[PDB]
């Protein structure tokens, strides 16, 4: 089916969201 | 000044050969009570109807036990979790027959060990130490509380508390495995790691320190006389011990900071024991070890055995024989 | 039994009262460091 | 406030200790964590709703939040059958959205808001030594907790009532009209022995007592809130206690450990605030049910269960408790204190009544006993139900087991945390939390022990 | 289950509750990016 | 008893007490010459236990010795149903039918010997003398009752020897396994004699109360040892259905 | 009579404890 | 109980022989 | 040094230690009484005071 | 109260000849009484 | 021969206890 596929897409977007925030702050020079 | 202040100064005095303290004012009476009753009961208590089926079990030396087989027998299954002090028995003989000594000893012992842990904190405070030896002590206390209080509570009877005896301990363990598969419980696995690793690290640390002792003696006298009580100079060469160990495994796996090393020595067994205490405490609520019985099926659907199935066979063998007269109905729920 | 019950109750109450009133008796000041 | 070891004295693994004196940053951390809590509530509720088969009992489906909502009287009717799935969904949604708001506020305070609040406002600024301000915050929060208790009371009285498993005609959502304000009962609950047959407050067995105790709790909490707003700690309290942020944390940790232990016991034993309709049988209930199931079966087969002696000479099906009551035989003798709505119609003044056992047992009671016996809170860590020697085909672990185990573990580790922080708070107040000062090592001025 | 209008995002509700685990992980990620100062 | 609830009774011991009628009670229950009347909730509360100690000398009086109960308030028969049939001459015949008509009881004797026994009224048939046209203070039902083995045939001894289950030998000693007399379990059916002296009759409510004395054997532990003689003295209550 | 032997060894152990505590070698700083 | 007939003497000697060894060594120490 | 048969003369002029050794002797004698009674109790046959009295 | 060294303490001695004499005495007493101990 | 069951232990202790007394005293002499 597609339930694991959709589930994994949501999970991966979530997994990236946090590290993406940290990486953007580190690269653009925001306070950390 | 006042009589009360003088008493306070006495109880909290760091000059007493044995520190008393406020926690000590509870520890000492309860621990002495538990000890006196334990000695008397282990030597001379009459048999106890542990299973509540009028099948008394002889625990004391005078009734034919040796030291290995002797025990203070847990109170009757008929009592369950009811409070059974001496004054609730019509006679001392009745109290003994139903296992009252077990309850007396256990309750006083548990109060005493919690007060012992409080007393450790108290004395460290009086001596200006850091306060966390009692935290390390909370691991054995947690395990003791699990086996004497929490498990009987979850199971609904002090009859299911660990007996106060050697063979009784083994019986407790075997039945616990039969009913909960503690070996296949990860918290017990962590406890095993805790104790195996604690012994490993004890041996390792002791051996590295002993290996790196600074020469201060001759080959005739004990090297122990090389250390004088109250010296600041270090009695061993930690840098040589680090050189050895970092070459035994590799450099970055060896501690060179004694403080971090000793923190690790404290933390490893303590955490392992906390985890195994929590394992026993949660199997008290029958959240058991892993069950992989018939996990592997062949393509047709026949079960292929694994070592878990062999273990389950052993567990069933233990289970069907335990408390052979106590069960009336097909499922061992209680 | 009732004599035993009363006696044990008295003993336990006295020990608990000792412990409580001791820890109420300005215990934080009974240390070798600071007294504020 | 610094954000590294040289300027704070705390390593990264103790980095939150750096917040002890940054009141605004600490408020941000607290609000963000509250957001995490509310988020989990909402997300877990939505997950459970999504994974809910509304005609299969809740306890068979790994649900711990939906039973809480059902017990409150939302979405359930007689025998606990799920009428409307939408209230569960609304509770979950509301928590999720407010969690978003709480997280935003916590992030603002932790990351951009003022570092400390004391030079911005006297009302929200606090100092741990400010005994008056600390008791003010206790007072505000005591008022709020009293409001929450009265919210439960209002739901039970005027907003549809709560689920009463003891309801005549069958357990059902009913409106509590006569809560017991009688202080004798309410506060004698607190005086009952924490042992078998008494069950200190775990034994509360009727929604009237629960609601009346909550009315009392609301009044006590609100009056204590006002008391602490308008007063400062007395001399005895000032002399006995440590007055510092870590000390207050340690006190709360002790409190939390106590509450966690109590909740684990509560869910393990109590079937009133935790109806077996939603949480499944207690272990005691399941054992009693097995005894009842086989009494009924053997009686239908022709066994004279009154006079049948078992192998040991005690009655197979019936026996006496040590106080004389007529109880189920077998190992379940330990569980004779059990009371449940399916078993009490057969209990007489002396315990189990032979006449009711012989001609009053209903088919629904037989069905309930079978269900409860087969959902005994026994199970493996990988969720294989039954006794541990059973095989893999029954995927069940009681919600009571999950809740009791988790809360016992959390209670213990919070006792450990209390010990850690109480010891540290004492040592820091006395000024030796960083080690023994070599110059003034206290033991060196102490006489030798012998 | 979820009421009918919402079962397009069933696979998102399936993963929502584990998010606080990721926050706990993110604390360590942030500390790793700052070199665990 | 009285008129309270299980909540008032629980953990008091009252559940083990046989109900009592009254004080101003000297009634009588008239009985038809040849009809049988059901007895509804017959209760027997033991109070005194004596064990006939066995002297080693010979030929000498054994002297029943008072024992003390180690089991708790678990010693009473109750909810017993039976019947009373009135003979052709006038005799009264009490017949126990069922109920909670047995309790295992263990008494301690001076000297530390523990005596379990199966205190019961099972299948008790008792009779009065002829010429009874009523149940009154002179009604003495003297009769017999059966005493099943204390341990059932499903019991396993500590070496898992039993009658219809378990080993028939001492497996822990393979070369002496068949050497032990206790390898053979028995459950003989013993005999007891009971007497129910009616002392107080409330004929309106049908309640009779009185004293009882019973004589029976003790546990033999599956025939391991010889049965002692246990005498039990106590009180009894019941309701006689007149209609 | 083996009970006497068990009691003897247990008493010996406890007596050793009491002396090791009460009559210990003082730790001395020098 | 029918115990091993050498039990008491074995136990007594097992304890007594090392006890007296230690006692001798301790008492003569400092000579 | 002292011959073996004279060791106890060390408390001859030490009233405190003379009291001490008298106390220890009294403790030993009282402990013997207690333990002897306990032993006799552990083996006494009380059933037949006629043909098996205590002095038998 | 203080713990003062007791000045009444004296060494004890058993010379080698005394050792041999005592050991012989003990051995011959054992020889004498063992038969009666066995009876 | 059916000898007194306490004979061996009594004989062993009768010899051993004074033997060890003498041994202790002798060995520590000169301390
Ligand atoms: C500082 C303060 C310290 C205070 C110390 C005072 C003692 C504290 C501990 C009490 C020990 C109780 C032991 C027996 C518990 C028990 O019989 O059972 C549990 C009881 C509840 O009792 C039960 O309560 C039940 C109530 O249910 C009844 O009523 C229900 C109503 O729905 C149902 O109808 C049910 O069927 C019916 O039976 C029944 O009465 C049972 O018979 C009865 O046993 O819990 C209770 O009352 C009390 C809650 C116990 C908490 C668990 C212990 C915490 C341990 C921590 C260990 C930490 C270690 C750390 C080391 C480092
Ligand atoms: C050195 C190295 C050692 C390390 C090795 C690797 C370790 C990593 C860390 C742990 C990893 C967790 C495993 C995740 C998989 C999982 O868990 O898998 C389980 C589930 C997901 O799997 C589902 O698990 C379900 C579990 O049963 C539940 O659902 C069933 C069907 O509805 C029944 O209703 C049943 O009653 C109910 O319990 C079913 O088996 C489903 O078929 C299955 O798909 O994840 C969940 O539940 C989510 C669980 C999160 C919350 C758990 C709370 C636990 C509470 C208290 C703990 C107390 C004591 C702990 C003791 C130890
Ligand atoms: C306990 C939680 C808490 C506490 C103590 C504070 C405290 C503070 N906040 Mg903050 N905040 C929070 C949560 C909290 N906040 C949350 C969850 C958000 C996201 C919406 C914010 C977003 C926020 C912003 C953007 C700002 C603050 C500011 C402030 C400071 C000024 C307060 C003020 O005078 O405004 C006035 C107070 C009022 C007008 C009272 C209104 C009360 C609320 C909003 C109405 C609802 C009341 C409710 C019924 C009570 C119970 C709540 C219920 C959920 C149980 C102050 C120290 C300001 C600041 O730092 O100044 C420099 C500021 O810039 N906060
Ligand atoms: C979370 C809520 C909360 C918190 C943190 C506090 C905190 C405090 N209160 Mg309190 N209080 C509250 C709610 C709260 N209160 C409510 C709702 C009321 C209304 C009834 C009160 C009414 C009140 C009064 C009248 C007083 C306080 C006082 C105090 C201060 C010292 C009291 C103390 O030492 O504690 C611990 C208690 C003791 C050290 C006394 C010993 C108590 C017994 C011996 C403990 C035994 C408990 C037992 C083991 C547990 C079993 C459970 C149950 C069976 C009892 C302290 C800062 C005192 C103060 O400083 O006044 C301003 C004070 O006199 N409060
Ligand atoms: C409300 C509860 C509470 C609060 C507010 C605090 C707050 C604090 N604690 Mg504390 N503590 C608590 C409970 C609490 N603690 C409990 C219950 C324990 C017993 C275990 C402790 C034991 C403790 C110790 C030993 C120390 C503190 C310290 C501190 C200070 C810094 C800690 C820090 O930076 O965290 C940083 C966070 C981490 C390093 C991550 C820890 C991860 C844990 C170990 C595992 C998480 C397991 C969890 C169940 C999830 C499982 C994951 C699974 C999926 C694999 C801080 C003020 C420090 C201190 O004393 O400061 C002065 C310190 O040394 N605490
Ligand atoms: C009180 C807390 C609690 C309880 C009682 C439950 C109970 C349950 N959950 Mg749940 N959950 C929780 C919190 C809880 N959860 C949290 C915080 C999350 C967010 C991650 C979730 C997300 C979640 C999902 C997605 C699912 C569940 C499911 C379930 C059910 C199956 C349980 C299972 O097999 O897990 C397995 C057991 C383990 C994996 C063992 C966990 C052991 C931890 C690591 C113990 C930590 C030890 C200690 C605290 C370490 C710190 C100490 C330190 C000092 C060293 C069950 C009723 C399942 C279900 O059936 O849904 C309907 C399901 O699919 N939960
Ligand atoms: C109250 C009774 C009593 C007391 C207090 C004393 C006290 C003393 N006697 Mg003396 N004595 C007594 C009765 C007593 N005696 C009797 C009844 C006899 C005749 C048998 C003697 C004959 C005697 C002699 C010849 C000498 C003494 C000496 C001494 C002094 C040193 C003792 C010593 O160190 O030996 C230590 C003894 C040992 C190290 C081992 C002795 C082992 C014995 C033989 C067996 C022990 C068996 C058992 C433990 C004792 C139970 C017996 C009990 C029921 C009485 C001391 C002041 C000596 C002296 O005068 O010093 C200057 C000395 O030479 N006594
Ligand atoms: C922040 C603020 C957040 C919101 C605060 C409270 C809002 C809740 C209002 C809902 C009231 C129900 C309206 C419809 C109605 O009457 O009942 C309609 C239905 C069914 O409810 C029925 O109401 C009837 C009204 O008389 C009767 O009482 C019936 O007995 C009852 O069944 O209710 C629902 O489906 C709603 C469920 C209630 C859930 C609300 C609690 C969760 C919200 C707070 C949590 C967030 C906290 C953040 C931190
Ligand atoms: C500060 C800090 C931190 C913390 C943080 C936190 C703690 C947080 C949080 C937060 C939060 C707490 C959040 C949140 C959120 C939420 C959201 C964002 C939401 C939403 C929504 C939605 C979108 C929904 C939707 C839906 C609906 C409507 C219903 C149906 C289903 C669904 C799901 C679809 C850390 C540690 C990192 C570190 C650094 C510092
Ligand atoms: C709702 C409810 C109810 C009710 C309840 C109530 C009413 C309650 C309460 C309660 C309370 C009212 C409580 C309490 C508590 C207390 C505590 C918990 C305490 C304490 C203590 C402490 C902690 C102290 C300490 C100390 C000491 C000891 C001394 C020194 C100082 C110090 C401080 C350290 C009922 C059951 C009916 C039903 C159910 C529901
Ligand atoms: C497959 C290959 C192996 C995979 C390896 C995965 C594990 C690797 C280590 C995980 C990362 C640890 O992260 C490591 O933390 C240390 C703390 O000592 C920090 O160390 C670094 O900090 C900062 C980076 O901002 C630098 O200025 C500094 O000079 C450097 O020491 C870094 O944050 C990173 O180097
Ligand atoms: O008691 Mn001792 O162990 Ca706990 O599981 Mn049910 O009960 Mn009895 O049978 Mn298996
Ligand atoms: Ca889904
Ligand atoms: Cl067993
Ligand atoms: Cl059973």
């Amino acid at each position: 089916n597609l339930e694991p596929i959709f589930q994994l897409t949501f999970l991966g977007l979530i997994v990236l969201a946090g590290p993406a925030v940290v990486f953007v702050l580190a690269f653009r020079g925001g306070d950390l | 000044a006042s009589l009360w202040e003088q008493f306070c100064q006495w109880v909290t005095s760091t000059n007493n050969r044995i520190y008393v303290g406020w926690f000590g004012t509870l520890m000492i009476p309860t621990l002495l009570t538990a000890t006196t009753c334990f000695i008397i009961a282990f030597i001379a208590a009459p048999p106890v109807d542990i299973d509540g089926i009028r099948e008394p079990v002889a625990g004391s030396l005078l009734y034919g036990n040796n030291i290995i087989s002797g025990a203070v027998v847990p109170s009757s299954n008929a009592i369950g979790l009811h409070f059974y002090p001496i004054w609730e028995a019509a006679s001392l003989d009745e109290w003994l027959y139903n296992g009252g000594p077990y309850q007396l000893v256990v309750f006083h012992f548990l109060i005493g060990i919690f007060c012992y842990m409080g007393r450790q904190w108290e004395l460290s405070y009086r001596l200006g130490m850091r306060p966390w030896i009692c935290v390390a002590y909370s691991a054995p206390v947690s395990a003791a509380t699990a086996v004497f209080l929490i498990y009987p509570i979850g199971q609904g009877s002090f009859s299911d508390g660990m007996p106060l005896g050697i063979s009784g301990t083994f019986n407790f363990m075997i039945v616990f495995q039969a009913e909960h598969n503690i070996l296949m419980h990860p918290f017990h696995m962590l406890g095993v790691a805790g104790v195996f690793g604690g012994s490993l690290f004890s041996a390792m640390h002791g051996s590295l320190v002993t290996s790196s002792l600074v020469r201060e003696t001759t080959e005739v006298e004990s090297q122990n006389y090389g250390y004088k009580f109250g010296q600041e100079e270090e009695t061993y060469n930690i840098v040589a011990a680090h050189g050895y160990f970092g070459r035994l495994i590799f450099q970055y796996a060896s501690f060179n900071n004694s403080r971090s090393l000793h923190f690790f020595l404290g933390a490893w067994p303590v955490i392992g024991i906390w985890f195994t205490a929590m394992g026993v405490s949660t199997m008290a609520f029958n959240l058991n070890g892993f069950n992989f019985n018939q996990s592997i099926l062949d393509s047709q659907g026949r079960v292929i055995g694994t070592w878990a199935d062999v273990l389950n066979r052993a567990n069933i063998g233990f289970e069907v024989m335990h408390e052979r007269n106590a069960h009336n109905f097909p499922l061992d729920l209680a | 039994m009732l004599t035993l019950k009363i006696a044990v109750y008295i003993v336990v109450g006295l020990f608990i009262s000792l412990f409580i009133f001791g820890f109420l008796s300005s215990d934080p000041t009974r240390n070798p460091g600071r007294k504020d | 406030g610094g954000r590294d070891l040289p300027s704070t004295g705390f390593a990264w693994w103790s980095g939150n200790a750096r917040l002890i004196n940054l009141s605004g940053k600490l408020l941000g951390a607290h609000v963000a964590h509250a957001g995490l809590i509310v988020f989990w509530a909402g997300a877990m509720t939505l997950f459970e709703v999504a994974h809910f088969i509304p005609e299969k009992p809740m306890y068979e489906q790994g649900l711990i939040l939906l039973p809480h909502i059902a017990t409150l009287g939302w979405g359930v009717g007689p025998a606990g059958e799920v009428t409307d799935i939408f209230p569960f969904f609304v509770v979950g949604v509301l928590h999720l959205i407010s969690s978003a708001v709480l997280g935003l506020g916590g992030i603002y305070h932790a990351l951009r808001g003022p570092e400390v609040l004391e030079e911005y406002s006297s009302f929200f600024g606090y100092d741990w030594k400010d005994k008056n301000q600390m008791t003010n915050i206790i007072g505000y929060h005591l008022i709020l907790l009293g409001c929450g208790a009265l919210l439960l009371v209002f739901k039970a009285m005027f907003f549809g009532g709560v689920y009463d498993t003891w309801a005549p005609g069958g357990g059902d959502v009913r409106v509590i009209t006569n809560p017991t304000l009688n202080p004798a009962i309410i506060f004698g609950y607190l005086l009952k022995a924490p042992f078998g047959g008494e069950g200190w407050i775990i034994s509360v067995n009727n929604m009237e007592d629960i609601i009346g105790g909550h009315i009392w709790i609301g009044l006590i909490c609100i009056s204590g809130g006002i008391w602490h707003i308008l007063t400062k700690p007395f001399g005895w309290a000032r002399r006995a206690l440590i007055w510092s942020g870590e000390a207050y944390l340690s006190y709360s940790l002790g409190a939390l450990s106590l509450m966690g232990f109590i909740a684990s016991v509560f869910v393990w034993f109590n079937n009133t605030a935790y109806p077996s309709e939603f949480y499944g049988p207690t272990g005691m209930e399941a054992s009693q049910s097995q005894a009842f199931t086989f009494l009924v079966r053997d009686q239908r087969l022709g066994a004279n269960i009154a006079s049948a002696q078992g192998p040991t000479g005690l009655g197979k099906y019936l026996m006496r408790s040590p106080s004389g009551e007529i109880i189920f035989g077998g190992e379940t003798m330990r569980f004779w204190d059990f009371r449940g709505p399916w078993l009490e119609p057969l209990r007489g003044p002396n315990g189990l009544d032979l006449d009711k056992l012989r001609n009053d047992i209903q088919p629904w009671q037989v069905r309930r006993a079978a269900e409860y016996m087969t959902h005994a809170p026994l199970g493996s860590l990988n969720s294989v139900g039954g006794v541990i020697t059973d095989v893999n085909s029954f995927n069940y672990v009681s919600p009571r087991a999950w809740l009791a185990t988790s809360h016992f573990v959390l209670g213990f580790f919070f006792l450990v945390g209390h010990l850690w922080h109480a010891g540290r708070a004492r040592a820091a107040a006395a000024g030796f939390e960083k080690g023994i000062d070599r110059e003034t090592e206290p033991t060196l001025f102490m006489p030798d022990l012998d | 289950k979820l009421p009918e209008a919402y079962q397009i995002f069933d696979p998102l509700v399936d993963v929502l509750p584990v998010i606080p685990l990721f926050f706990l992980a993110l604390a360590f990620v942030w500390q790793a990016a700052v070199g665990f100062k | 008893k009285s008129q309270l609830t299980y909540d008032d009774i629980v953990n008091t011991g009252l559940a083990n007490v046989c109900p009592e009628i009254s004080s101003f009670t000297r009634g009588t229950i008239e009985v038809e010459p040849n009809t049988k009347y059901f007895v509804s909730d017959f209760c027997m509360e033991p109070q005194e236990y004596f064990v006939k100690e066995e002297p080693v000398n010979k030929r000498q009086k054994a002297e029943y010795v008072k024992g003390k109960v180690l089991t708790r308030q678990t010693t009473s028969l109750e909810q017993i149903r039976g019947s009373i049939a009135v003979g052709a001459d006038g005799t009264l015949t009490f017949k126990e039918k069922d109920g909670i008509d047995f309790q295992p009881i263990t008494v301690l004797l001076p000297g530390g010997e523990e005596v379990p026994f199966f205190f019961t009224v099972k299948n008790f048939t008792g009779t009065t003398e002829p010429g009874f046209t009523s149940i009154n203070s002179s009604t003495d039902f003297v009769g017999d009752f059966n005493v099943p083995s204390y341990r059932g045939a499903g019991f396993l001894d500590p070496k898992a020897r039993g009658l219809y289950t378990g080993y028939d030998n001492a497996v822990a000693l393979p070369s002496a396994a068949d050497k032990f007399r206790t390898n053979k379990k028995e459950t003989p059916l013993g005999k007891g004699t009971l007497s129910l002296q009616v002392t107080q009759v409330d004929g309106s409510t049908g309640e009779i109360a009185g004293i009882f004395e019973s004589e029976q054997p003790s546990d033999t532990d599956l025939g391991a040892k010889e049965p002692l003689d246990v005498k039990v003295r106590g009180i009894f209550y019941g309701r006689v259905d007149t209609d | 009579m083996e009970s006497v032997a068990y009691i003897l060894v247990l008493t010996m152990a406890l007596a050793v404890l009491f002396f090791a505590i009460a009559f210990r070698e003082p730790p001395r700083i020098e | 109980m029918q115990v091993n007939n050498l039990g008491f003497i074995a136990s007594i000697l097992f304890v007594l022989v090392p006890t007296v060894f230690l006692l001798i060594l301790f008492i003569q120490t400092g000579k | 040094g002292l011959p073996w048969y004279r060791v106890h003369t060390v408390v001859l002029n030490d009233p405190g230690r003379l009291i001490s050794v008298h106390l220890m002797h009294t403790a030993l004698v009282a402990g013997w009484a207690g333990s002897m009674a306990l032993y006799e109790l552990a083996i006494f046959d009380s059933s037949d005071a006629v043909l098996n009295p205590m002095w038998r | 109260m203080d713990r003062n060294s007791n000045p009444n303490r004296q060494p004890v001695e058993l010379n080698r000849t005394s050792l041999y004499l005592g050991l012989l005495l003990v051995a011959v007493l054992g020889i004498l009484f063992s038969s009666y101990f066995f009876n």
